[PDB]
């Protein structure tokens, strides 16, 4: 039940676990999803 | 701006919990 | 209003109706729009293309 | 009665009926692909806010 | 606007049977 990313973030950080769809399906319609993946 | 705010009030209701990174072995 | 005000969560967007016209809206098959366009063919890649 | 209709006409115009029933229907959509786990905890979030 | 506070756990007041722990023989 733990994943492991060989990059992508840095120790200290904090993610979220709970209510992790909602959450995310809000930032995609917030445009957010959209946003950080066009920001490169 | 990036990302997206959410009300707190909203989020405390919804209950989100939230995890530390960390670096160690699998 | 008090309710759309309170009971709302993150990506649930809310929505209010009545049971009765709900109803008869749900079974309801058809298309909202004043003005449809069913482009229909073999292999959904093509169409979702059009 | 020409004079009178043609200006009171311009006025608001809005879709047809709504009737209001005592009890009210709410439906809150979100995004598709929740599990019945979640989607079932959601629908108790959102009754205990109602 | 409303900050009205709610909890977020789980809860179950209309269908639950319990059990009380034992000390016997299998
Ligand atoms: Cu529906």
């Amino acid at each position: 039940g733990v994943t492991a990313l060989r990059s992508g973030l840095a120790e200290g950080e904090k993610v979220v676990s709970s209510g992790l769809f909602l959450i995310d399906s809000e930032a995609n319609i917030s445009g957010a999803l959209e946003r950080m993946r066009s920001e490169s | 701006a990036s990302g997206v705010r959410i009300d707190p009030t909203q989020t405390q209701n919804l209950g989100v919990k939230t995890a530390t990174v960390t670096r160690g072995p699998l | 209003e008090e309710l759309d005000n309170t009971v709302r969560l993150p990506g649930l967007a809310n929505l209010w109706v009545p049971p009765i016209r709900n109803r008869i809206d749900m079974l309801s098959t058809g298309i909202k729009s004043p003005i449809g366009i069913k482009v229909s063919g073999t292999v959904l890649a093509d169409i979702d293309a059009m | 009665v020409l004079t009178v209709l043609w200006p009171l006409n311009k006025v608001g115009g809005e879709f047809l009926p709504q009737i209001n029933e005592g009890d009210l229907l709410y439906m809150p959509s979100t995004l598709p692909g929740i599990s019945a786990a979640e989607a079932a905890s959601m629908l108790q979030k959102t009754d205990k806010l109602i």
